[PDB]
């Protein structure tokens, strides 16, 4: 007799200057995606003397089931920004994404919204300065 | 505001109503949704258009023959005879003169028009010459077959009438063209055989609402003798919504109520003036119309009744899967695989969460009515066995459980044989005993069986085994030729015996029998009840057999693909779990239900290309690699593990062919 | 018997006078359209061995007097002698011979079956027996029963098996039937409500009366009644006669004034005096072997089973092939390539001898100016649909797609200046709003819209009504499910949240778009409609045009590549070609995408144990996917 486990993560997107809590939604997929490119950023000898490891690295995250904080809508409804994420999953990692970008599209389904795709992606952004992509934390099991 | 006030104060009268009010808002909400609701809109609405009263042309008409206008209101027969007297004297080009300029305006339609054709009524009978019905029905989408003269009645272009028993100005504004001066009412059945009968008939076929129509009229009064002639109770009684000014004395409701009426009073609902007619229409318009959308529902035990609505009809199938049962709540609550439900968005009160949440505390069940208490007793059984836990929000570690209770998805056919020898109880004993038949050969006594089991049920109201039976009778007969057809290219001498089980005799009486069956028409001509009371298994007969489930397996496949090679991780439900949940939902459905249509090539092919995908990516998470960061993301889940039901399906539905491919690939 | 009697009625047919030709095209289609109410009598009862009403009368003769009557009974001795008996003996000895004579088990001869095969949209018999309930039973055919006043309003479907000469249903009883004089003398006041059931149903129906003498009380009393109607006012029945004798011409003339059209049943055939089974079957199997076509044969007569099913479909711009074989019945399956194939014909090809018309020059010439300017307009759409001729008859095999849309080209400017220009043809402003629809405005596509619906109604166009009324509900969708996202995702994928929408429009827009479902809009158009253009029944569903995407499950675990990407091309056709919001949506992203998805894969698939794109290829993978798709099937 078969039965299926799953599990659940919240994941919180916040703003940064402040504690507004932009939303709190579920986790459904991350992908990291470290790699290198074509051979135009690196062709001939070049620099052999000091070889420089070129090392492209991508962080997105998709979350389903999000509703929006009523006081930032109010806020925001009334009359560029950074943000940042905290994960929460289960022990339990406190994984903390910082300077996040939430990109997005638009779909229209013809059930009236089947499914209502309340899918968000970010996109991890990184600064020439700033280098903490992820805060992972572990807790009591 | 008026949008911000009207929505609660239509609440509180609600609330105020005396119950024998609140049953007629029942019945016509039911009418309205069951497609048996006509209205009979009368003299009375086209007055809120500012119309020109008929009052106002024998006005007209005494004016030219008794010099100055009449002293006093005209009576119920002055109204007859002063036109009828302009006619007999004065002339028929001068009648039809006075009618033109009296009748050939443009008005704008009232939102009464609106209210009227918002409930879907199934005709429109009417008794005005004016075309605003006409009007708004052929500005809000709904194409209505006008009726205004005996020849008319034959050329119906369409179902939904607009019965006009009156006449009309569609041919010219003349009196022969409608209801009008005393003769015109007593060469009325002589004049108009065909329109009566319609009128009298679909009278006597829907359930009648009165709109306008003062009481004492003419024609109400023809209406009560016709009825009166009616034997004793074939009749339903006609709704009477009275928008007087002043209420209505007791003594003449008593009197009114006898005779066949059943009014439903506006002045004793609200408090108006003498000249506040639309808000009089509109309250009780505006009453029927909030009620069918549920806003008027807050006790507990409107919601179990409620839900107890749409799920005992449920009973006779023993598991329903999920992905259905958004169908039997209107799209309302979207039932998800794994047992938790979500809000579509909504119409009403959200039954669901209160149900929920009554099944949460005992002491909340406890206080309820008695037989509500019996119902809850058995929508929790139901649930629980079909695999609904909480809501979205409220869910958790999920311990997804699946269960097959059949001997068929079991193998043990000498148990099968064992139970097909033993003689039968019920026709429920007959059904599973005709799928075992199938399931071991011998579909001659199958097919026999199955026209047994619905010659057996010919007034017993169970159309899940008949409905079925004829079904899984298509499919035990498909099966048969579509096995003749086969043992004659491939099967001529492969034992070298060229053994045709079935005869040529039986061959020649199934073609005689399942001839021009139309299984895709089966459905539509089950009765009214049956057509929504057991609308989720309408899917078995038809192209939509497993359709959309390999729609949305498709968009899983690819998904799985994608994160497969774009190296990307999973939470909570992923794109292989929910395949692996909708095979085990349908693969229960179909077996627990007796259903032959789990043996042919789509369900092969549906459940080989989900096992498959299964196997895929199971053999892949067995061999993941790490990652900067990652390998502290994926870690306990392991929820594949080929289990005995993956075996048994992993063999029967599966090829050699593949498994001689899969094994090495 | 086999061959006999399938070339016996074929010849039959072409002996017939016109009169008789007439009455079984109209009776045939109003079969067709679902308007054909039979009228069952004594007579298809007594072919299963059922009693006969005189049977009974002598039996109380002989009770009241003694000794049979020497003679056959009269009118009047049908209704007396029971009559007498009821009054004298009682009424329990008069419902003990009743049950005596009615309580047996008969079968079901095969009338019974043939008056099923037509598909009557109700049943009208003046019998008691349950032969005709039992076979529409066993069929399959739901009919609700009416055989007493209190089930005229407790009908549950809507089918209805009118028994208006009372039933033993309830017991066996006079008091349930129509048997003696007063139970006549007293029937429109007794039964009210099954007389005007069974008046409406004759005067909105097709009317047949097989089963009937010419000289009985329901037939006069039917006359009777139609005789104080109008002027026409009514279609006149149809009266299937199989007495043994010809019909003579002065009783003929006499009763096809009185609204009758007889078709006599022993004036087509020759058979015994005592063969009655095989004259009612004579005129059953001719109707429904006239149904199945199989008596059509000459060249006039294919250009009007071939016009009458293609003129409908001519204002669509191009229709898919892959339903074309809905505009015809099942048979003739039309395949993507132009392969022409018969399934399920079962009689006379017309499509096979339609080609053979345009293959030549002197038998299209020997065809009427009438069916020759038809059979033109028939050539030119099929070549414009790519239909080309018959599977047999194959040579070069070449697949080309040309659609004109100018927004599948992306041509923007084009499309403002279309709009800014004043735009006649209705058919035309029905391209603008579509074309503000690929614009994003939205709001002036709703109008515009609303204004086709309301001056598309008087015309008798209602193809673009209804595309009109589907577009505007998907347009609404679109603005319900922007709306819900700009106070929502917008905030932070833009800032500073745009509103282009009023909210009073979307306040109109919602009290006009409510309480209005889209399963039920082809369900309420006229009739015309709902046969001529069923094949846009699958717009109105929200699975629009999926029989698509389960061949590409078969398609994916002439080859499938081929038809794939023609079906593909065919759907782009058909949803561009005629202007159709519903190419923007989810779905059919995702169908386009799996198709090409696939296409890819296969052609990466067969490189290995090759393919070549073209404009209309990068163009649906630039458009329909995204760059999340386009990385993996480049990584994968
Ligand atoms: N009866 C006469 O001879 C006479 C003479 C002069 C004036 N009138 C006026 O005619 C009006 C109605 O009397 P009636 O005899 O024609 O029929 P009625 O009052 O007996 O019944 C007509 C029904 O239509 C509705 N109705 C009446 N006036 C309406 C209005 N302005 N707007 C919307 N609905 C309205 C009501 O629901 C009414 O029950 C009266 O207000 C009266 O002032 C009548
Ligand atoms: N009228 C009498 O008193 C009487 C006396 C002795 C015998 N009969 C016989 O009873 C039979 C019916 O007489 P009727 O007065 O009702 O004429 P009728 O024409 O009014 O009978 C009604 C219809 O029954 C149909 N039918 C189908 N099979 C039939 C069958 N085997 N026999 C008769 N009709 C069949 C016929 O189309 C007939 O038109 C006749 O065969 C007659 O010889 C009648």
């Amino acid at each position: 007799m078969k039965t299926v486990i799953q599990d659940t993560a919240d994941v919180y997107f916040k703003r940064k200057s402040d504690g507004k809590l932009v939303f709190t939604a579920e986790a459904q997929t991350a992908s990291f995606s470290q790699a290198i490119s074509e051979e135009k950023l690196r062709g001939g000898i070049g620099n052999k003397p000091l070889y420089i490891l070129k090392s492209e690295k991508e962080i997105n995250l998709t979350v389903k089931n999000a509703f929006f904080d009523l006081e930032w809508l109010a806020m925001t409804q009334g009359e560029s920004e950074r943000y940042e994420v905290e994960y929460r999953t289960i022990s339990d990692i406190y994984i903390q994404f910082p300077n996040v970008s939430p990109s997005g599209e638009f779909e229209m389904s013809l059930e009236n919204g089947n499914a209502l795709a309340p899918e968000i992606k970010f996109e991890a952004l990184a600064d020439t300065d700033t280098d903490e992509m992820a805060v992972v934390i572990e807790a009591s099991r | 505001l008026e949008s911000k006030r009207y929505g609660e104060k239509l609440k509180e009268v609600f609330l105020m109503l005396d119950n024998n009010v609140v049953e007629c808002i029942k019945e016509i909400t039911e009418s309205s949704r069951n497609g048996k609701l006509v209205f009979f809109v009368g003299a009375g609405v086209s007055t809120l258009s500012d119309y020109p009263q008929w009052w106002r042309l024998v006005d007209k008409y005494h004016e030219e023959l008794y010099g100055s206008p009449k002293k006093g209101n005209y009576s119920s027969d002055e109204y007859l005879r002063i036109p009828q007297i302009f006619y007999n004297v004065k002339g028929e080009m001068a009648f039809d003169g006075i009618l033109k300029d009296f009748f050939q305006v443009d008005k704008p339609t009232n939102p009464i028009h609106d209210k009227i054709l918002a409930m879907n009524p199934a005709h429109v009978i009417t008794t005005n010459y004016d075309n605003l019905i006409d009007t708004a029905c052929w500005k809000r989408g709904k194409y209505f077959s006008v009726i205004s003269a005996e020849e008319d009645v034959a050329n119906a272009t369409s179902s939904r009438y607009l019965l006009k028993v009156a006449g009309d100005f569609r041919k010219g504004f003349k009196g022969e063209n409608v209801v009008l001066k005393e003769d015109d009412y007593l060469n009325y059945d002589q004049n108009y055989p065909l329109i009566s009968n319609l009128m009298k008939t679909i009278i006597a076929t829907h359930t009648i609402v009165f709109i306008g129509y003062g009481l004492g009229d003419y024609n109400i009064n023809m209406l009560l003798n016709w009825v009166r002639k009616l034997q004793k109770d074939s009749f339903h009684k006609p709704f009477f919504i009275r928008t007087d000014p002043s209420p209505i004395e007791n003594e003449t409701l008593i009197y009114y109520e006898n005779k066949g009426l059943r009014i439903i009073d506006a002045a004793s609902l609200i408090d108006s003036n003498e000249y506040d007619y639309l808000e009089r229409y509109s309250a009780v318009m505006d009453l029927l119309i909030e009620s069918q959308e549920n806003k008027f529902i807050t006790k507990d035990d409107e919601v179990i009744d409620y839900i107890y609505g749409k799920i005992s009809p449920l009973f006779a199938l023993q598991y329903i899967r999920k992905i259905d049962l958004k169908h039997v709540f209107e799209y309302d609550y979207h039932f998800e695989v794994n047992g938790t439900v979500v809000r579509h968005k909504n119409k009403g009160f959200g039954y669901m969460e209160r149900f929920f949440e009554l099944k949460e505390s005992c002491d909340e069940r406890s206080k309820l009515s008695k037989k509500q208490y019996e119902r809850f007793n058995a929508l929790f059984n139901f649930f629980e066995k079909n695999g609904v836990i909480c809501m979205a929000k409220d869910a958790g570690t999920l311990n997804t459980s699946i269960e097959i209770n059949s001997l068929a998805y079991h193998g043990k056919y000498d148990v099968m044989k064992k139970f097909i020898e033993e003689q039968s109880v019920s026709i429920e004993d007959d059904y599973k005993k005709a799928f075992f038949l199938a399931c071991l050969g011998r579909w001659e006594e199958s097919y026999d069986l199955y026209s047994n089991i619905i010659l057996n049920s010919i007034d017993e109201s169970n159309g899940c085994v008949y409905y079925l039976s004829q079904i899984n009778r298509y499919r035990i007969y498909q099966s048969i030729t579509q096995a003749v057809t086969q043992f004659n290219g491939l099967g001529l001498l492969t034992f070298g015996r060229h053994y045709k089980p079935f005869t040529d005799e039986f061959l020649a009486r199934i073609e005689r029998e399942m001839t021009n069956f139309n299984i895709d028409d089966l459905f539509n001509g089950m009765p009214f009840e049956f057509q929504k009371k057991y609308k989720i298994l309408e899917f078995l007969s038809d192209n939509q057999f497993l359709y959309d489930d390999t729609v949305k397996l498709f968009e899983l496949t690819n998904k799985v693909r994608s994160e497969m090679s774009e190296g990307s991780y999973s939470f909570g439900m992923s794109s292989d779990i929910v395949v692996l949940l909708r095979l085990y939902d349908n693969l229960r459905f179909l077996y627990e239900n007796c259903l032959w249509s789990v043996s042919f090539h789509e369900f092969h092919q549906y459940i080989r290309n989900s096992m498959s995908l299964l196997i895929e990516k199971a053999e892949y998470e067995r061999t993941r690699d790490i990652d900067e960061l990652g390998f502290s993301f994926f870690g306990k889940k392991s929820g594949f593990f080929m289990e005995y039901y993956d075996f048994v399906n992993i063999s029967r539905h599966f090829k050699i062919d593949d498994i001689k491919n899969l094994e090495r690939s």
